[PDB]
């Protein structure tokens, strides 16, 4: 026997590389900084090890969803005249939507720099902080000057597709009951992932991508109580947002091209901004998440839902973007139930204008006022649950880390690295 | 035809076969790291190429050697290698014995260099 | 007969690719973003097809020369401050430079914050607009603030090469003849193009490459009258420039290292800024122009010359630099004349500080004053016209698209992408 | 001597006494416009040295395959190819059948390396 | 075992046992500056493997070619250069003659390319 060398054997490591974006009116994570796309090969009798915990995926698609909100913001406008004492008064002096809002006036700089501006604005309550017609000034200002969400790019999430290099390869477990983790009996080669629309959101994932036969539940250590549970429904429950005011954009002139964009007038429907969910839908849905979560703590354990236990309204909250307005929604009537072994929920939302996203300090941004009414459809296609640390087990909302949201979307995938020169024996002898 | 990769779960001799759908597809904030990852996938390329040719496999997929197979590497038969077992697996049971198997491969060569220098100069 | 590979065929493909730029006090253009230069090959038998009017190359020296232009503007002074309210009175307060003038004086920003500056400066007429010693502003005040065009880099085009990347070449077309399309008998493989340079210029092709034997006419469509004409000389039309006044540029220091540089005091010739043409080189050069373009509208035409028709300045008007000071001459008395079947010409120019150069909105730039008298030696190689949609056709200056100025001197280059592998059939078989 | 391209409008029979001289060049955000071209350049040869690699051509310009050539491809007689087409004729004949003929080429060299492979087991 | 670069004192015959060590080590703000220099060291790889190709020496670290020796590029003997002089001594004495060799055997081969090329047409 002799040792005969092979180029180009089927033969992979785990590895850890950098893929490059592809997609198919400008946008935040745009596709000037992406590629066309153009394919999903069957690798029989394969058994491949997964891990979407520790899966670098994940860990780099959160850097590259941050470094395109970064990138989408430089070039619009730095709000730092924005940092002046407001005048602020109230709007009903009186359940309203006007009960959430300070009418603000301000000295304003105009285009001319030795002339001023005496311009007004309603500030909702959330991002104005009293000084000690009160005076005023806005929330980040101590912080950072926040730079306006630039009103000609979208907030709307386009997919974007991760293709793996040369040299590389993206496997994908297309088992139906995979987990999270362990051997994955079917596996493909896909030339990249599907479209993962990167949709920002806390304590429910906005649509998305639906489980294929039953509830699947996903934590990284279910009998850790500091592990996330990442429920994915299989039928989704649609949750319709609304802001019923017939908001009025005004424009102000703060300096030479730059226009600061602010809520001049509120009229029509001032009923608080709510997100409704079906409550027969929401029930059976609940009612699937109890049946799957007991596998894992008894049968006869007592699962119950409560309600987020506090921390920032962005963690407390159904924190997310609907219509380029930022919603930040109640979800304690959704999660409120105990279990023993037409009609809808009506989820109160506040709304901000001033965003810390990213779990960042120092970077803020102004979200300019959208006029008219805001209207909303999304699928609520999974969860983020957190356990209580006895017979019941309490599982409240949880959220804050993004990354458990893309988390969600590349579980299946997985990057390999392509060893293509492989030795063996055979009953050769070069010549 | 199977496609890239598509005989990972086949036998080493039926994956042998397909060596080229492998081989043509290691060759080919969305910028430079988009550029490096071509350079990488060069490199990359451009090492394996190398160890070719210095085992005197330049421009070959099937490079029968010199170096006799030590059965401390892998004392299976040939049937139970090309028939029962996937490249996948056999990369696994001879991957701490790869280094010293590559040396093996590029001073068997380096003696067969000076070995035909040798026999050109009568 | 059996197929046999050949690699290194000359065997190229029309391509789209990046050329780099070579070259042979920093500049616009400068030195620091090319490389140095170094070589024709004539291809016997060649008969390329080129077509100057999908070219590539004209599409990306656009880009090239406005990315030089705004990355040699970054490093230096931006005029915020000079946003102020101008109280201006006029000069001669009675044909001269001085009716074109505005004596205007500002409160200023000193090098300490809280201390301001009394200053005045003469501003052109056609740089501030009036609010309603009267009251006035910058003209680009309401869309951007005007980066200081920087006092140590020069205006002055010096020739740049775009030269090819391995794995393509750069096809010239030798003949003639060539209008801008069709085959082209004598070509050749040059390393890179011969030394453009970007001179920037309307309804004037001023500097430049002549024609070899007789003027040539260049249209997409010549039928078409949205469609510009593209003429170019074969013996220059030399034009001489000038500004008589002796101005004296005068520093304001708007803040810790930054100074503004302002036209204090103007004396010496008052004549108003104009360009000579000489009358006999002109009028036999439109000879041969519309001999040129009889060809192609008849023998019996009737080709009459009119001005510019409308629009911006910069497009009704010779728009050009001559000494680091921006011309806009009037250019009707260059094109008055009806064509049937020692003296001069004296056009005046306005002049103008306060450049949107690139035809775009929210980036200007303030030609700061050049301190003396300003005189100009130019080549008229060519003109760019357009048609009115009868036995007469009038031809009126064109322009405001950079794209055919650049256009008329990568006319004849062409850039192709090398296919060295082929294969053929042969009595060869392998052993 | 032509130089680059020289023999471009030669026949195809004088064109190939110098392959060797297009072959040696095609090798050799200001700096990423240069950057991103040497590396197009470097990829772009490297697919065409590794087709070579596949069909038992590579470190030859003229290389002679087993391939019979078929006439549906071009009838043309061997006396009016080499002596009266130039290449950049040749390549607009033959473009739609160049993709059969390369799939052939490669069909062609991994039988050749199994059959060498099993014959030098012998 | 000496290292990289570690026959730079031997003598030519000694030094020429180690070329394996110094082909291996030829391919492996401030993110250009390292991402510009792997470009190079690629290009300039593939510089000297084209050069290899052309002279039929493809996949080979020693390839006797068919260039006679002038004696005018060197007058001495075989003894006296591959058992006294180094390779950096012998660089610097062929370094004018350097280009004149180098177009020699691009030449030779070309003239063996065909002359092969013409004998399987028989
Ligand atoms: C806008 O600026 C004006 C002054 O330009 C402010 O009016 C002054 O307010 C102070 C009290 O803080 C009085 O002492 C002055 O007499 C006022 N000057 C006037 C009325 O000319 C005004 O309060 C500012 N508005 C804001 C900050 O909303
Ligand atoms: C910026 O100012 C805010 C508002 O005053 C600060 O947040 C407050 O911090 C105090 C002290 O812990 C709390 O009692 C308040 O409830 C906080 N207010 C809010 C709205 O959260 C914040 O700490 C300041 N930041 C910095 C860096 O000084
Ligand atoms: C979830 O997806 C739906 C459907 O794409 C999103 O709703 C769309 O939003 C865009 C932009 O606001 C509108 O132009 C479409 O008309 C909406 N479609 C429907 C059916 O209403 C929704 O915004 C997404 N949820 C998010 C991003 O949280
Ligand atoms: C979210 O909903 C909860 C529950 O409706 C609100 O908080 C509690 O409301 C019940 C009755 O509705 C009271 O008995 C509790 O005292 C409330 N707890 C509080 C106020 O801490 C809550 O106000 C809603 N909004 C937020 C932002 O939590
Ligand atoms: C420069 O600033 C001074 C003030 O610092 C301006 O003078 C004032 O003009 C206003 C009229 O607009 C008068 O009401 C004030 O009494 C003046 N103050 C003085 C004279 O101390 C002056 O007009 C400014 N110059 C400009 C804008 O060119
Ligand atoms: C900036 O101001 C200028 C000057 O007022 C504006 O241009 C004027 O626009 C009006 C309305 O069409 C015309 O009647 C004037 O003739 C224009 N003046 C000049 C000098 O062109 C300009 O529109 C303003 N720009 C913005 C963005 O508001
Ligand atoms: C056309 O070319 C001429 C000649 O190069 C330019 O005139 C020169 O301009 C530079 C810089 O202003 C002077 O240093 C030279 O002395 C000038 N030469 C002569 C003969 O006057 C002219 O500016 C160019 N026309 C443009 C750029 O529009
Ligand atoms: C450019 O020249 C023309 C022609 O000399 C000037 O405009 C016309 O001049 C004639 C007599 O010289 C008058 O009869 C017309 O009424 C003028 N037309 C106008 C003023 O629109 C023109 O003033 C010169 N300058 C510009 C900037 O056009
Ligand atoms: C403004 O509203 C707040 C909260 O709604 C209230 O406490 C305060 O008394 C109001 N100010 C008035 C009515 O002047
Ligand atoms: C996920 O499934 C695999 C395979 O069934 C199992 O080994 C693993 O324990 C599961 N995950 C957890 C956290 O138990
Ligand atoms: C939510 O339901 C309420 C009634 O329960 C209704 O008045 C409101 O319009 C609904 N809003 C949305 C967005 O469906
Ligand atoms: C949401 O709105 C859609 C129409 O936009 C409606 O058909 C559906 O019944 C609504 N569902 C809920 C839960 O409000
Ligand atoms: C959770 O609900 C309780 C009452 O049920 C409330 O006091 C608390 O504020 C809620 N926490 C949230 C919404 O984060
Ligand atoms: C929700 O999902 C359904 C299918 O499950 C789809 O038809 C609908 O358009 C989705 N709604 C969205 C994305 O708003
Ligand atoms: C998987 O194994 C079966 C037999 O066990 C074989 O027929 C099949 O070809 C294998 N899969 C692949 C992709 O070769
Ligand atoms: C075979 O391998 C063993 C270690 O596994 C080693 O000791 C022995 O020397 C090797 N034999 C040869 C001939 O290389
Ligand atoms: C200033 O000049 C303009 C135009 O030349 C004229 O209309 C105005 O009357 C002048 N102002 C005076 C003389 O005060
Ligand atoms: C330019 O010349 C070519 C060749 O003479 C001719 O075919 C073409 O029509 C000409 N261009 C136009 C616009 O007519
Ligand atoms: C233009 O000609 C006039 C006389 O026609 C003369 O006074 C003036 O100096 C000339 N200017 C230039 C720049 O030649
Ligand atoms: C332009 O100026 C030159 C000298 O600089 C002079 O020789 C020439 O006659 C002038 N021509 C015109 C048309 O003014
Ligand atoms: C063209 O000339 C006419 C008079 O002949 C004039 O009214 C018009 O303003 C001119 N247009 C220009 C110079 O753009
Ligand atoms: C104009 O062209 C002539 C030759 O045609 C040249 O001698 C002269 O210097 C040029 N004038 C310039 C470039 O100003
Ligand atoms: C062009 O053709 C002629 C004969 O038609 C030939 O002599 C000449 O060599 C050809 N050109 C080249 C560059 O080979
Ligand atoms: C040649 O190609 C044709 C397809 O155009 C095919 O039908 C024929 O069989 C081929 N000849 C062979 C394979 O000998
Ligand atoms: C240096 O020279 C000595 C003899 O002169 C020799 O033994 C030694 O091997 C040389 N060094 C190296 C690194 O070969
Ligand atoms: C050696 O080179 C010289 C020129 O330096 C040349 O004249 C001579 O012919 C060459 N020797 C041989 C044998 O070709």
């Amino acid at each position: 026997l002799w040792v005969t060398v092979y180029y180009g054997v089927p033969v992979w490591k785990d590895a850890e590389t950098t893929l490059f974006c592809a997609s198919d009116k400008h946008n935040v994570w745009a596709t000037h900084a992406c590629v066309p796309t153009d394919q999903e090969i069957h690798l029989e009798n394969v058994t491949e090890e997964f891990n979407m915990w520790k899966n670098n995926m994940v860990e780099q698609m959160h850097t590259d969803i941050i470094s395109l909100w970064d990138q989408s913001l430089k070039p619009c406008v730095k709000l730092t005249p924005l940092c002046v004492t407001l005048q602020c008064t109230n709007v009903t002096n009186n359940d309203d939507m006007r009960g959430e809002l300070k009418n603000c006036s301000f000295n304003m700089t105009t285009e001319l720099r030795d002339k001023k501006q005496k311009v007004y604005s309603l500030f909702y309550r959330l991002d104005v902080v009293q000084i000690n017609n009160k005076e005023y000034r806005l929330i980040n200002c101590n912080t950072s000057a926040c730079t306006q969400a630039c009103p000609k790019v979208s907030f709307e999430p386009i997919p974007i597709h991760y293709c793996a290099p040369a040299g590389f390869a993206i496997l994908k477990c297309k088992d139906k009951k995979f987990n999270g983790t362990g051997p994955c009996p079917s596996v493909s080669t896909v030339q990249c992932t599907h479209g993962i629309k990167p949709v920002v959101s806390t304590q429910l994932l906005l649509n998305g991508s639906l489980a294929e036969e039953e509830v699947m539940i996903r934590s990284e250590n279910i009998t850790n109580n500091a592990k996330n549970i990442l429920v994915q429904f299989n039928t989704p429950v649609q949750i319709n947002c609304t802001r019923p005011n017939n908001n009025t954009r005004k424009s102000i002139r703060i300096g030479p091209g730059q226009a600061f964009y602010a809520t001049g007038d509120i009229i029509g429907d001032i009923r608080q901004a709510h997100c409704n969910v079906s409550k027969a839908t929401w029930n059976e849905t609940l009612g699937k998440v109890v049946k799957q979560l007991r596998k894992h703590f008894g049968n006869n354990t007592i699962i119950r839902f409560a309600n987020s236990s506090g921390g920032d309204l962005e963690v407390t909250t159904h924190s997310f973007n609907c219509g380029g307005e930022f919603f930040y929604c109640n979800t304690s009537g959704l999660f409120n139930s105990t279990w023993i072994s037409n009609d809808s929920i009506t989820l109160p939302c506040r709304i901000k204008q001033i965003i810390n996203m990213w779990q960042r300090i120092g970077q803020c941004m102004y979200a300019p006022p959208i006029q008219g009414v805001i209207r909303c459809v999304s699928n609520i296609t999974g969860l983020i649950l957190t356990r209580d640390g006895s017979t019941t087990e309490t599982f409240r909302p949880g959220g804050g880390d993004m990354r458990d949201n893309w988390r969600s979307e590349l579980y299946k995938y997985k990057v390999v690295k392509i060893e293509p020169l492989g030795v063996a024996p055979t009953r050769c002898k070069r010549r | 035809f199977l496609g890239f990769l598509g005989a990972a779960g086949s036998t080493m001799g039926a994956a042998s076969m397909t060596l080229t759908v492998q081989a043509r597809n290691l060759l080919s904030v969305w910028g430079i790291k988009q550029l490096q990852a071509r350079v990488l996938a060069v490199e990359r390329y451009l090492r394996d190429q190398q160890l070719l040719g210095i085992w005197g496999c330049s421009g070959k997929l099937i490079c029968c050697t010199n170096v006799p197979w030590n059965s401390s590497w892998s004392n299976r038969n040939l049937s139970e290698i090309w028939d029962n077992m996937t490249w996948l697996q056999w990369d696994k049971e001879i991957s701490n014995y790869t280094q010293i198997i590559y040396g093996l491969l590029e001073e068997s060569q380096n003696q067969q260099e000076k070995n035909e220098q040798d026999l050109l100069a009568l």
